[PDB]
Formats: structure tokens, sequence, C-alpha cells
RNA sequence: UCGAUGGUACUUUCUGCGCCUACCAUGGUGACCACGGGUAACGGGGAAUCAGGGUUCGAUUCCGGAGAGGGAGCCUGAGAAAC
RNA sequence: UUGGAAUGAGUACACUUUAAAUCCUUUAACGAGGAUCUAUUGGAGGGCAAGUCUGGUGCCAGCAGCCGCGGUAAUUCCAGCUCCAAUAGCGUAUAUUAAAGUUGCUGCAGUUAAAAAGCUCGUAGUUGGAUCUUGUUUACUUUGAAAAAAUUAGAGUGUUCCAAGCAGGCCGCCUGGAUACUUCAGCUAGGAAUAAUGGAAUAGGACUCCGGGGCCAUGAUUAAGAGGGACGGCCGGGGGCAUUCGUAUUGUGCCGCUAGAGGUGAAAUUCUUGGACCGGCGCAAGACGAACCAAAGCGAAAGCAUUUGCCAAGAAUGUUUUCAUUAAUCAAGAACGAAAGUCGGAGGUUCGAAGACGAUCAGAUACCGUCGUAGUUCCGACCAUAAACGAUGCCGACUAGCGAUCCGGCGGCGUUAGACCCGCCGAGCAGCUUCCGGGAAACCAAAGUCUUUGGGUUCCGGGGGGAGUAUGGUUGCAAAGCUGAAACUUAAAGGAA
């Protein structure tokens, strides 16, 4: 779905975020 | 309707459309005489008048603005040219 | 493709309409786009109509009814089969069936 | 709003010739209109129209021939010479039989084949066929 | 259509073809600008004066009986308003909208409605200014924006 | 619709600059990008060692062994892989010998059932693969 | 700041000129795209391709400019910041 | 098949050529039957001109730009034969032009194929009604000069022809070594239509007198089926505040009689060891505003429905009122913007993410049931995104008909005490019939007036993926919003029928 793959990358750009403010 | 002629509409037709969209734009409203039952003198009042118009005088209330014609009192003389 | 050209619901020049609920399941559905049955009914069916029209303490009584406006999501009234699918020239038709 | 009273005149007059109307009634009017049609008169494509005052823009009643194909204006006027006069033949005219290219020059409103005859150019108003 | 409304109304006076006095109004040109001067003392606005004048005494359009407008009748007089009576009102009904919009912050319609009439007082003030109506200097401010009214 | 005035030259002139960056065709052939990607750096031919002989499974619905040389080019040291075009040609490329290769046909696009391989083999050992195919040359 | 724009007086140059100096003025430019960045950018006459309109190219024999490994500073002379 | 002829390649006695030579040209001698004095380069499924040919190979090897060919009779591969295409040339790789009306000024698209900002305001920008001699400032057009030659176009001329060259005819002698084009800007001389701009309004107006006079027809085009403003009686679930009512749900006091009630496809969790459920009289709180309620209204959209009052707006209509182009669309910028979400207060009846538990299932972390947090409600501050849809920008003109409907206005039998009836006009939400036309079609009175292409203007699309991802900037408390790639991959993806 759209949707939910919408959601699965939202939930992606998080955990990309998170892993660059660590190394920041 | 391909051969209608524009130039000469016969005037039960020209009195029907807008009075914006005829051949030569025309006004639906005109002036009149008001006579009063009171009074000899008569007033010169427009037909879709607007404003509460009084007689020389003050004798009465000749006629009333509503969203059109003016709405005349009783006895009451109008439609001069 | 555009299925309907009223697209389902009869909304013209309108931008939101308040829901109700369906009666079979409480879901929203927008009012126009409701499958709307205003039911009347008698509250004795005719198969008990004669036990209490005899059993009565007036001479002439009769048996009231039941004005119920009933509510239909577009789900819901195709499986109680109160609106079926039409042929594509059929669904045109906006009168009542007699 | 109305930016180009010459578009909407002669706009009415080919959607009258292609409803099959004797007369069409052109609601605003304007010098370059009535020296348009009478360009479009002298070659026998519109009959007689009668200017109608009114006190203000004024209107026109054409008399349509039907030996009108299609008449419409060019926007913008361009700036039109008479070495780039005939690429404006092939891109609008159907033909280089019939049809004519009205341009608004300084001797006048005439047709390319009168601005040519002139030797003269200007700007172009627009064409018919 | 309409400046800032989707409404496209045909509503408007449609003046008649003959330019000239009828044979039944007996004012002269000199007896309606008397008309107008005490009208204009009383406080009216051109666009009143030539209401009464058409009502109650049948004057259908002074322009046509004097040889200028209202506005150029009260100038040559002084009796003019020192700005024109369309922004008049455009100001008037902006001050009108800002107060009643301070005691009712809640409603965003009167918000929306207010950009729009201070819109048209800019659009209109912009045009005095290159017709030099109004002075270069001269600017619409919502605070002084009461005082002119 | 689009804006038709007599001084409207700017707008059209700007419009059309922008939208021409949409067409991919246009950009790929106006930025920095795709011109040092590209192995040739711009070149329609490069020399370059044979790292190794390799085998390219054809994609479907064929299924074949695409002879291929795994090449190491000499102007910018980027491994490609070319391919040995003709029938039993991969035989006559010895090992790290020096081949000149060229693009497949399409400009940087797979050409038939090959999966990524983009160039072809045309010499090597500074004789041409046509020549060795046909005979008329040696070693 | 340590000239940006203009004014005054020089200095300097083959001469006009913030070219420079001193004293004043606070300017000047910009969505009509300044400033900054890129150019596998010398510019043009031109070339290729083209129904019209165009797209692309122009290191390259002609014209103009620039440089002589990189900058910088000079001699001589009418003429060079010359190789 | 058999024959004599003709010749260039080659070759040189030499001349010529040239500073000296070579080359070409000229020319003795010599030089062709397999005239072996040998034409190759790519192809033969289709696009694309040319084989159901034979042998080998057997999804192997390979061919194939693309679609594809090959798995034991391959017209496609490896080859023989034959044929085809261009030809002393013919293939390949890359860039580039036409093809591409697949970058659009000519000249495309944006209802569903990729697409019109959620909506409105708004500066620059762009574009702007009609009107003034018919019968100053510019832009524009025409003319001249300029625009270096070479190149290009092109005149003349047998370089043997030709690409070229500028030379060459004629029996010293007479002819060429032309012309056109060179955008834009600048210069010049005419035209005055079209499109801008200016002149007299508190006359510090023109011309005349000769500080005051005289004089001018003394100086204000029209009043847009453009717009603003006033006015008139209206109209609307338009907005805001403050009141008010209604039943319902949940909770609760009291009263009543009873063992079951709740729930489900069936059940259980749960409520009742007794006073649940049910009935009665009540009460309290918080939501909500049924039926009336419609392809009806209003608002820029989002959105908007109990009563009453208040507040300031609004379209349409009516107008022989006023202003007189003040307008249209819009980068930047700005207001508003469902729900969910965020922060701080108040309140939390119902419902209910999460969560728990009970069912179902092979498993449910789902659908179903019993609860229930956040939330849902209110106030203030954020967020600015929706299948924010009519999947359809705004303004203006034109091109059919009909019956209804909402508002206003207008004039007509009659009925009723304004209501209804019959028409007309303007405004608007829609409907339908049509071969108006359009479109790939579905369908559309607009999605028409489009190769017979140009009314104005904004935004925006360029095969499908990668990807609304990376990075940078910006906004936000956060969630995220806005702006926004590339490498690489792919021959289809997709629309309608
Ligand atoms: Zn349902």
């Amino acid at each position: 779905r759209a949707k939910w793959r919408k959601k699965r990358m939202r939930r992606l750009k998080r955990k990309r975020r998170k892993m660059r403010q660590r190394s920041k | 309707p391909l051969a209608k002629d524009l130039l000469h509409p016969s005037p039960e037709e020209e009195k029907r459309k807008h009075k914006k969209k005829r051949l030569v734009q025309s006004p639906n409203s005109y002036f009149m005489d008001v006579k009063c039952p009171g009074c000899y003198k008569i007033t010169t009042v427009f037909s879709h008048a607007q404003t509460v118009v009084l007689c020389v005088g003050c004798s009465t209330v000749l006629c009333q603005p509503t969203g059109g014609k003016a709405r005349l009192t009783e006895g009451c003389s109008f439609r001069r040219k | 493709t555009k299925k309907r050209r009223n697209n389902g619901r009869a909304k013209k020049g309108r931008g939101h309409v308040q829901p109700i609920r369906c009666t079979n399941c409480a879901r929203c559905v927008p009012k126009d786009k409701a499958i709307k049955k205003f039911v009347i009914r008698n509250i004795v069916e005719a198969a008990a109509v004669r036990d209490i029209s005899e059993a009565s303490v007036f001479d002439s009584y009769a048996l009231p009814k039941l004005y119920v406006k009933l509510h239909y999501c577009v789900s819901c009234a195709i499986h109680s089969k109160v609106v079926r699918n039409r042929s594509r020239e059929a669904r045109k038709d906006r009168t009542p069936p007699p | 709003v109305r930016m180009n009273v010459l578009a909407d005149a002669l706009k009415s007059i080919n959607n009258a010739e292609k409803r099959g109307k004797r007369q069409v009634l052109i609601r605003p009017c304007s010098k370059v209109i009535v020296r348009f049609l009478t360009v479009m008169m002298k070659h026998g494509y519109i009959g007689e129209f009668e200017i109608i005052d009114d006190h203000r823009a004024g209107k026109i009643v054409v008399n349509l021939t039907g030996r009108l194909n299609k008449c419409g204006v060019i926007s913008p006027r361009f700036d039109v010479q008479l070495k780039d006069l005939e690429k404006w033949q092939n891109n609008l005219l159907p033909s280089r039989q019939f049809g004519y290219i009205v341009l608004t020059t300084s001797a006048g409103i005439m047709d390319h084949e009168e601005a040519r005859r002139k030797h003269t150019g200007g700007k172009i108003l627009g064409f018919f066929f | 259509g309409r400046m800032h409304a989707p409404g496209k109304g045909l509503s408007q006076s449609a003046l008649p073809y003959r330019r000239s006095v009828p044979t039944w109004l007996k004012l002269t040109s000199d007896d309606v600008k008397e008309q107008i001067y005490k009208l204009a003392k009383k406080g009216l606005t051109p666009s009143q004066i030539g209401v009464i004048l058409r009502d109650s005494h049948g004057v259908a359009q002074v322009r046509f009986v004097t040889g200028n407008k209202i506005l150029r009748i009260l100038k040559s007089k002084g009796l003019a308003p020192d700005l024109p009576e369309d922004l008049y009102h455009l100001i008037k009904k902006a001050v009108a909208v800002r107060k009643h919009l301070e005691r009712n912050r809640k409603d965003k319609d009167a918000k929306f409605r207010l950009i729009l009439i201070e819109s048209r007082i800019h659009r209109l003030a912009r045009y005095y200014k290159t017709r030099r109506v109004l002075p270069p200097n001269w600017k619409y401010e919502s605070s002084t924006a009461s005082a002119l009214v | 619709g689009k804006c038709r005035g007599l001084r409207t030259a700017r707008k059209l002139r700007n419009h059309r600059r922008e939208q021409k960056w949409h067409d991919k065709q246009y950009k790929k052939a106006n930025l920095g990008t795709a011109l040092k990607a590209n192995p040739f750096g711009g070149a329609s031919h490069a020399k370059g060692i044979v790292l190794e002989k390799v085998g390219v499974e054809a994609k479907q619905p064929n299924s074949a062994i695409r002879k291929c040389v795994r090449v190491q080019l000499i102007k910018n040291g980027k491994k490609i892989t070319a391919f040995v075009p003709n029938d039993g040609c991969l035989n006559f490329i010895e090992e790290n010998d020096e081949v000149l290769v060229a693009g497949f046909g399409r400009a940087g696009h797979a050409v038939g059932d090959i999966p990524g391989v983009r160039f072809k083999v045309v010499k090597v050992a500074n004789v041409s693969l046509l020549a060795l195919y046909k005979g008329k040359k040696e070693r």
C-alpha cells in the first residue's frame, strides 16, 4: 500500500536522523 | 431561426429583454405626478424612488421605498411622460 | 473511470455535510450519500392483526404504525438487498420502483 | 475582462457562420472593427453591416453571406515587414489563391495584397478566408 | 465579476439615449445648483444628492440639466469633501469591522473580510494619488483611520 | 494558458529555460553528473587491461552464458566489464593483455539480454578482434 | 576598515577619470536577477543541421584579445611590463 | 561458346613541369581473355531491400540497436550456395541535428494516461473598454548611409566535365574581376493607422493688449451587458458572542416486582448471591441538535442546522444615484485552512488509538465481544497537511432546446387570509434531450468555438523506477512542513474501451 509504504519511509527517516545525530 | 432580423426586432421582444441586453439600452423606470387627495399640488416622483418622498407642506407620505418600484399610498395618480 | 456523475451522493454546490450512522453497522456515512428508506409499518403485522382486533376493548380502534426512518451505508444496503446493482444504462433511472 | 474587442468581434462572426446564421450582432464596436469588416466586405466575404449608435461603444449587426470560412485575430499585434510578410501568408492563409491577412499600416487598414502594392509594412490585426 | 467576490451580477443603472432635459422639467440649470448646495450643506454626499433630486425633484440627471456633474458643482463652490466619498465609505466600513474585530477576536471571517476592505482602500487610494486627488504623503493606517471618519 | 503578450519575451525565455531541465535527455548532457560517472569520461573508446574472464548469465527468457571480460581502464583506473562480441573470440583474449573497448551501442545502456554489460571489446593486443575472428591476423 | 558612489584641491599619467592623495558628502547596485558560484567559456566573422521557426557548434589559417613553466619587477626604444 | 578490335593501370626514350625536382599533362617503345591487370564492406524473421535452400549445433554455442531467434526438420545462430544494399568505399563506438508538435514563439499538454497551488488577498511582472478629420514624446513601417574581406546566396566565364578558380575572348586587341544578404542597437529621410504619453479645472490657460483690459463657441468625450461606492426593500445550516430548549446516553437518590441480564454466527470475559436487567418519580454532569433535511441554501475554501437577543459583515436584485478606467491575473509576501497530532488550563457523558481480557483461527499481535489510556469537549498558543475532488485555475466573449429549482424584481385570470396559480428578466445549485462541436474513449452546453492552430494571465507536466529518497537551506516544542538531487536500474508503466 502506498500509505503504509509512506509510513515505513517516515519510520526510516526518523532512524537515519537519530543515527546521524549520534555522530554529530 | 437562422434568419432572425436583429436590426428590426419586434417591440414585444425588446420590452421582454433585459434593460441592458436590448438593441439600445433604455430604463424600465419612469417619472410620475402624484396627486394626494388632501392637497392639490402634484409632485414629480421617480418610479423606483427608494426614498420617502413627501408633499409640499408635509400633508402626508406619497410613496414608500421598496426593492423595486416604490409603493404609493391610497388615491394617487402616476405614469407621466 | 467515473462510474457516476453525482459520485454516488446527492451533493451539489456544497463543501461538507454532517454524517450519520448506518443501521446495520454504526459507521459514519454522509447524509446525502446515505441510502435512506422511510418505512411505515403497522405495530401488529397481518399474521396477528386478527387476534388483536377481536381482543380489543374498543368498538373501532385502528392499530398504530411505526414511523422509522432507516439509514443505510452503501455496503450494508446492498447486502440487505434494498438496492441492487443495475445495468450501465439502467443506473440513470432515478424513479423509485412501483 | 475584455482586453481585446476585435477578438470577440471576429469570434462571434466565426461562430455565427458555423451555425448557418444570416446575421450576427457584434456587441462592442470600434474603429478597428468597422475598418476590419470593410476589408472583408470589399472582397465579398460579408454583406452590409449597420452600425448602431447608443451613445456608448456601439453595436454592429453584420449580414452574413455564407462565403466566409473563418475569420480570426492574431494577438498580439506583431510588427510585420515586407520581407516577413510572405512568412505569415504560409502559416495563416489556406492557399496562395485566396484569403487575406489584414494589416494596420500607416496608410490605413488593408489586406496583405494592398499593403504590398502600397509597399508599406505595419502590424497584423487578423486574417479571413 | 466583482473585485473581491465570486458574484457576477449585472445590476446597474442604464441611462437613456436622450441626453436632453424633458419638457416637463421646469427647473433651470441654476435652480438645480441651488438645490445641490442646500443639500450639500446638510451633510449629504454627491451620491446622495443625486438621489433626492431624482425622486423629490424630477431631476433625472444633473449632467443633462447642468453642464457638469455633482462633484464638479461642489468643487466650484468649495462644498466638496476633503477626501472622496467612495474612499470615505471604504475607510468607514474598515473602521466598523476593525472595531468589531477588537471585542470579537474569534470571528476569522471578519478578519478575512477586513483584508478585502483594506485591499480596496489601498487600491482606490493608489488611483487617487496618480490623479493627484490625494497628496503623495497620504497613507491609510489602521491607527488613525477612525479620525478621518 | 500560455502568455501571448508583446513584452513577454523574458517570461517565455525563462520558462523554457527552467522547463528544459525536466527533460532527462537535456539534463543528462548539461550537468556535471553522467560525465564523471561515465567510465570513458566522454570518450568513444578506451584501452584497458583484462583482469579476468567472466561469464554473465543472460536475462530471462533467454538462457546462455555471455562471455565477458573484467577490464580495468588505463586512463582512470576504473574497473568495467566489456563483452567479447563474436562467437568464440574469448579464446583470442589472453590474460593481462591490453584491449580497446567501446560502448555496446546505446549511450550508457545495457544492450540485449545482458544484465549490465554496456561495453564491448574492439581490439586486443593492438590487433582488432574482427581480424582474429576471420583469420586474417594472428596473435 | 585598507575607494565603495559623488564633490573640492592636488599628485600622477601620453591625456580625460578614486588613477591616486587629503578633506567633506552617504551614497551606489538589485527580482527588468545585483552580488556570488560554474563553464570540458577566448569573442566575432562563421560551421553543421534545418518547410517556417529553430537546435547545436565555432581550439582551428580572417579580425580582435591574451599568454610564452608560474607570478612579479625592469632595461632599451617612437613603440614591450618583450621573454 | 568463338573471335578480332578499343583502352586505361603499369611502364619507360624524352619533353614539359620546378629555384632544383617529383606529380599531373604531352608522347616514342612496351603493356589484357580466366582481359588471374580477380571489389570489397555489411546484410538476407520483422522494422528494412534480399532464401519455407543445404549441412552442422540443440535454450548449448551464439545472434539480436528494438521486438526476438536457439530446447533435434533454426527462413534469425556456425557454414556452403544463392540473393540484396551502397560501392573504392563500407561497417562500428561516441557526441550532435532533423525525426521531436517527446521543450511548444510558430506549436504541445494538465476530468480519468505525468499534471490546476486547499482557498483567498497582493507588489513587481504581464495585459488592459469605447471615443478626437471624416466625406510634444516614443514604439511601428518605409527610404538612404552603415554593417571588412573570406564563407553563403548569386552574375559572367567549357578549370577536358566537376568540387574549384577569377579568369580569360579576338584576329598588339577589348572584357570581367558583378550584385543580394549582414539580426539587434545607433544614424537618416517619409508615412501617422495601430499602441502608449502630454496640453486649460482652486485656470499661476491660449491669443492679444501696449499692473490692469479685451478676447476664445473661453477649457471637464462617453457613462462599458468593466469596476468601486452610495441607496432601497429583501434573502441565506455565512461568521462571532451571549442566552434557551429538547430527548438521549452515562451516573445517582427513592419506589416497585423479580433471577437472571449484557453480548454473539454460537459463546465467553463482564454485570447480578441477591437487588443486576425492567418499570416509576426525580436529580446531576458532559456531549449532541434527530425526524423536518432536499442532487435545496450560504461561505474564499475548510466548513455551516434548537430558541431568542446582540455584533459587524455579504452576494444577488432594484436604480434615469455617484466616481470615471480606478481594471484582469499574479513572483515575492500574507490571511484562513477538516481530521489527527503538539503544549498549557478547564472538563472528561458517550465513544475510543494504545493496552488488557474474552472469542474465532493452524497462527490474530486482526476482523467480533467486554473494558479502557491518550483522544474526543472547552479556552489560549502551535501545526498547515487530506481522494483539501467537480481528481476539471481565474476573468471575458460567443455557440442549442426543455422542464424544474433558490433569491430578487416585474405584470397577469382566478382562489385564499402574504399563500397558491401563469409568464418574463437578472443571479445561482443542478437535471435532461440533441449528430452544436470536441475527445483515445468513457463522457463533456463545456472538457465546445483547435493543423480553418494566437482574448488575457498564473501555477504546473516531459517513459516507468530510484524518490518526494540523499544532501543543503528554511519552518516547528515535537511530529513533521516547504524547497529538492544524482548514481544506478528498466521496455514498458499507464489511460479508456
Ligand atoms: Zn452499514
